[PDB]
């Protein structure tokens, strides 16, 4: 039902990189930091649209 | 004068019938050539009478998971 | 767009001819000292190396320009040296005229089916390869050429033969030509190649006999300026030099023999081009004697560092980085809507200030150096999409490293906390994973750039995520020395902290407002705070745990448990109840590394945010206790009265005469030899045990006549660098000094030192110190101790050799092994090495000391 | 043998440990002595040249830098004589005589 650590790190990195190259961020408005922490807070709210397709 | 058999460091070796063989190789999604392997020269194999084509089901006591079953192909 | 696989094989003539940019025909180089451009081997639409851009259609200036291959139409076929033995193994295993593998239908059918069962194991495929070889090599009746009697082959270094028949009982040896061999390999069908070591599509046998020689690009043959020509180029020059002569002799008149000589010469030259260090092949040297190193000799033959200082005032995951280092190391941050203001203020602050920047990268990619010019007009309409290289900010992801890098725990992700001065600050509990101390140790600092890298390190390598070591089921990051001593003093029976102390110092942690500090257990003597209660102000309200403390021993073992089948009158068996410290004292048992019982529990049950908190606040807790109370070692801490002295004196005399009786018995040949060992060894072994016995006894005497309730003893019994083994050495005696096992014998021809009688095997004579470091070593003893002290130097420093090498071996063997998603450890060639990792599949970093879920613990958890 | 010749503690760390060491405070190194005066005084005191000897068991065998010059009558006699000679200041202090006993 959950993610593995490696998958978490991977997803976070991906979203952060998406945010760097542009791409508006979902619900965040009052912040003041890097794309990494933006993706990190986004993850703390479980709104990161990145899904891990597991081979099974 | 007795025998070896499930003794000091010897686990429960058994031979697989075609059924459990096919099913087992289907579960782990692997080919016949990908299993650890034994030799026909192996004492524990000649005692149990294993032929170059059998897949021995090995049942050993593990001080972590208790009971574990390994699998190997008899070769030369 | 990345590399799935690579499939090796053998190049076909067609490929080499098609992948060529031009046919090389002129055997010459540059020439000379001016104007280096020709029309054969040099840039004739082939490659660029000088500051001149002209090339093969692709233009592409010398800067950035992947080299282009060429070809050479060999006047005659030439056996490739690398396949020589393989070509041979092929020739005498197959049929001439036929093309068959000299095997019966049956043999092929069952062999291929025994060849698929081995189709992955490179080692085990060669056994059957050579077996097949020998089985065909013995036959002379192939099933696809009415059998015509096969003249066995001979070889080497590159020549072949066939002992044919024409006379009768004769065995003349028909010579073998590359043309013949190649045209004889071209008959062998695609069906037979799999039964050998070849491919129908990837590696045809005929290609083993080079018909076209591929020429390396200009870029792979760079000229080494002073110009020192490239070796490859020279040997190539010789090869074309003979090739052209050969072709010119074939086109003209054909005395055959001439063509044979030239052919074999060409063969030599190509053989040397492939491998100059070959066997049976005279190394083509340069005019100096120095051998040319060809192909077989060719594929063969943002950070910082500084001193570290402690800092129990920073977060356990934080790292102190000198702000000067922070101003050199920069991070690539693309300007977006949330940091638009920050970065603009940063770049405006210039390379100076403190939160400034050094470079800026616009979307085109051009790097802008903020030094020169001014931060004025540079820091304008930046727009989104740019990139600022800002100085290190408090909180940035950073890797901290200390060599040697034993376990993984040697590189951990930290959070930059920019501070002045010029050293790296490491919070004290993170010393065991790095194996760092202070004396002079220096560490490395890495600054990752891509967001993916930073995140990955911050999510997976952060300090807090690795408190427990994967080696054994226990925490690695914990209390070191003062943390242990401080935990003891804080959790002592007589621990009563006046309001001044509790109130002012809890600010080293946190957590109070309402129902935390309450309510002052003791107002008996005076209104005061029991240490147990103050410590209790940290543990969560549901961890009930109980484990014996270090002192739960000797006749003070006792017990008196009582299960639930409330007062307090216990001491040893540490009992913590919902955060409340009922009984027990904190020591090496309670906190600290290695252990496995409390810090362990709070990281399994509550792993990330809580574990770090309990860690962080405890150090500062324990430290201030130690600091505000006074903690020292004096010189009187090891002193014993006259009584202990007289007692030890009588003990060492007893041991002395025990040894003498042993010696006097040995001299008179009074036998009494040990079972296994040799007589001479019996004497030595008996003495060593006799003296060791006396040593431990002397130390046992020492622990009595020394107050067990002063600072020094606390440390020994508590958990901050302790060991009774050393206590005996400081007060009582050091003991017998040894060298690689045996006693100290290496000295003069008749003794160790010139102060004893020749042959004296007495206690003092063969290296035995009677005095400890307190009383002082005598001239002899000081020397003996030095001889015995050389051991630690040599031993500890030598072990590194075998440790490093052994580890390097097994590392280069298991580095490929991973846990597949089906929960299986498989080698990189798809070989199930372990159905479900570690049998149970529980990570040793996440198991309760080897146990797959500590059942007795989980059950108890019922409240 | 290092006692008073090599420092027991002075030893650089690393692979150089044990190989390279330092001279003790209480240590002198031999100067130069021509074998002339040596040989001459040696024979002159009773050393019987090799041009003669059997020797074994001549109850003696004397050596000079590995070179067996010859033999004498009583061992302790020769060693004590040369030693006391050196002590009287009659012969250079850089001459050492040892009586191995086996
Ligand atoms: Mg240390
Ligand atoms: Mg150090
Ligand atoms: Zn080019
Ligand atoms: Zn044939």
């Amino acid at each position: 039902f959950r993610y593995t650590r490696f998958e978490k790190a991977r997803i976070i990195g991906a979203r952060a990189l998406q945010i760097a190259m542009g791409a508006p961020v979902l619900i965040d408005v009052p912040e003041g930091i890097t794309p990494l922490q933006a993706a990190l807070l986004e993850f703390e709210k479980g709104v990161i649209p990145i899904t891990v397709i597991r081979p099974s | 004068e007795f025998n070896i058999f499930d003794h000091v460091l010897v686990p429960e070796h058994r031979i697989l019938s075609e059924e459990e063989k096919e099913e087992l190789l289907k579960k782990y999604r692997i080919r016949i050539s990908q299993l650890p392997q034994i030799k026909a020269s192996d004492p524990a194999v000649v005692a149990l009478g294993a032929k170059p084509g059998d897949v021995i089901e090995i049942k050993r006591k593990s001080p972590t998971a208790g009971y574990y079953y390994y699998y190997r192909l008899v070769v030369e | 767009k990345v590399i799935g696989s690579i499939e090796f094989g053998i190049l076909s003539p067609q490929e080499i001819r098609k992948m060529s940019a031009a046919e090389i025909t002129v055997p010459d180089t540059y020439d000379d000292d001016g104007y280096p451009i020709e029309g054969g081997l040099m840039d004739k639409r082939l490659g660029v190396i000088d500051p001149g851009l002209r090339c093969e259609t692709c233009g592409a200036r010398a800067g950035e320009c992947p080299g282009h291959f060429g070809h050479i139409e060999l006047a005659r076929p030439v056996i490739h040296v690398g396949f020589a033995k393989t070509i041979h193994r092929v020739l005498e295993s197959t049929c001439r005229e036929c093309g068959r593998i000299k095997l019966t239908d049956e043999e092929i059918e069952e062999y291929m089916q025994k060849f698929e069962v081995m189709g992955d194991r490179k080692g085990a495929v060669d056994k059957l390869i050579k077996e097949i070889h020998k089985k065909a090599k013995e036959r002379m009746v192939c099933p696809h050429c009415g059998a015509p009697q096969f003249p066995i082959k001979f070889e080497r270094p590159t020549i072949y033969w066939e002992l044919r028949k024409d006379e009768e009982g004769n065995e003349y040896k028909h010579r073998m030509m590359p043309s013949e061999v190649r045209d004889r390999l071209e008959k062998i069908p695609d069906k037979d190649l799999p039964l050998l070591g070849l491919h129908p599509e990837k590696s045809r046998p005929e290609w083993m006999v080079l018909t076209v020689l591929p020429v390396p690009p200009v870029t792979m043959r760079p000229s080494i300026t002073l110009r020192a020509e490239d070796d490859l180029t020279h040997k190539l020059v010789d090869i074309i030099r003979i090739n052209n002569r050969l072709k010119s002799n074939i086109e003209a008149g054909a005395p055959q023999l001439i063509i044979e000589d030239l052919w074999d010469l060409l063969q030599y030259h190509v053989t040397t081009y492939i491998n100059n260090e070959t066997s049976g092949v005279p190394p083509a040297k340069h005019k100096s004697g120095r051998p040319l190193k060809t192909l077989a000799q060719r594929l063969k033959g943002f950070s910082a560092r500084t001193v570290i200082s402690p800092d129990p005032m920073i977060s356990i995951n934080e790292v102190g980085v000198p702000l000067a280092v922070a101003m050199e190391l920069t991070v690539p941050e693309k300007v977006t809507e949330f940091n638009y203001e920050k970065l603009k203020q940063r770049v405006l602050n210039g390379p100076e200030k403190y939160p400034g920047a050094n470079y800026v990268i616009d979307p085109e990619g051009r790097r802008i150096r903020l030094m020169e010019s001014n931060r004025e007009l540079i820091a304008e309409k930046l727009d989104i999409g740019w990139t600022v290289e800002r100085h290190l900010e408090d909180g940035d992801v950073v890797l901290f490293n200390r060599q040697p890098s034993l376990h993984r725990m040697s590189i951990m992700a930290h959070r930059v906390r920019v501070m002045p001065y010029r050293t790296f600050r490491l919070n004290l509990p993170v010393c065991p994973p790095y194996n760092a101390d202070f004396d002079g140790d220096e560490m490395n600092l890495h600054v990752p750039q891509t967001e993916e890298a930073q995140a990955e390190a911050k999510i997976l390598m952060e300090v807090q995520n690795h408190i427990i070591s994967p080696r054994y089921g226990g925490p690695l990051i914990a209390g070191i020395q003062d943390h242990i001593s401080g935990g003891y003093l804080l959790t002592r029976e007589g621990a009563y902290f006046t309001r001044y102390e509790v109130e002012q110092m809890l600010m080293f942690a946190g957590m109070d407002v309402n129902e935390l500090p309450e309510p002052d257990k003791y107002e008996n003597g005076e209104p005061l705070w029991s240490g147990k209660t103050i410590f209790s102000l940290l543990l969560p309200d549901d961890l009930t745990i109980w484990y014996r403390n270090k002192l739960c021993d000797e006749p003070e073992r006792c017990e008196a448990l009582e299960k639930l089948i409330r007062k307090l009158a216990y001491d040893g068996f540490v009992y913590i109840q919902n955060g409340k410290l009922l009984s027990g004292a904190v020591d090496k048992k309670a906190y600290g590394r290695e252990d496995g019982k409390l810090l362990d529990i709070i990281v399994r049950e509550y792993g990330v945010e809580r574990a770090r908190q309990f860690l962080d606040q405890v150090t500062k807790l324990t430290i201030w206790v130690i600091t505000h109370k006074g903690f020292t070692t004096a010189i009187d801490d090891e002193d014993l009265p006259q009584e202990a002295i007289d007692r030890i004196h009588e003990i060492i005399r007893e041991a002395e005469e025990k040894v003498q009786r042993l010696i006097e018995a040995y001299k008179r040949g009074e036998l009494e030899p040990l079972p296994g060992k040799t007589l001479e060894e019996t004497l030595e072994s008996k003495i060593m045990a006799v003296l060791a016995e006396a040593r431990d006894n002397a130390g046992k005497v020492a622990e009595r006549y020394l107050g067990m309730n002063n600072h020094a003893v606390i440390m020994a019994k508590t958990g901050a660098r302790g060991k009774i083994l050393n206590i005996t050495q400081m007060a009582a005696m050091l003991g017998q000094q040894s060298i690689r096992g045996k006693r100290l014998y290496r000295g003069y021809r008749g003794r160790v030192l010139t102060h004893f009688k020749p042959g004296d095997l007495g206690a003092r004579a063969r290296g035995f110190v009677t005095n400890s470091y307190k009383s002082g070593l005598t001239p002899q003893e000081y020397f003996f101790h030095a001889m015995g002290g050389r051991e630690g130097l040599v031993d500890t420093a030598v072990r590194t050799a075998q440790s490093g090498y052994m580890q390097r071996r097994l590392i280069n063997a298991l580095q490929d092994l991973k846990v597949d998603y089906d929960g299986t450890v498989r080698d990189p060639t798809g070989i199930i090495v372990q159905f479900k990792y570690g049998e149970d599949g529980v990570d040793p970093m996440k198991s309760w000391q080897g146990k797959t879920v500590d059942v007795d613990r989980v059950i108890v958890r019922t409240l | 043998t290092h006692w008073g010749r090599i420092c027991p503690t002075e030893t650089p760390e690393g692979p150089n440990c044990g190989l390279v060491k330092n001279l003790a405070l209480m240590s002198q190194i031999t100067t130069g002595i021509p074998e002339r005066e040596v040989r001459e005084y040696l024979m002159k005191m009773g050393v019987v040249p090799i041009e003669e000897r059997r020797p074994a068991p001549g109850l003696y065998r004397v050596y000079l830098n590995g070179v067996l010059i010859g033999t004498v009558e009583d061992g302790r006699k020769l060693v004590e004589r040369i030693r006391a000679d050196r002590r009287a200041g009659k012969i250079s202090d850089v001459i050492n005589v040892a009586l191995y006993e086996d």
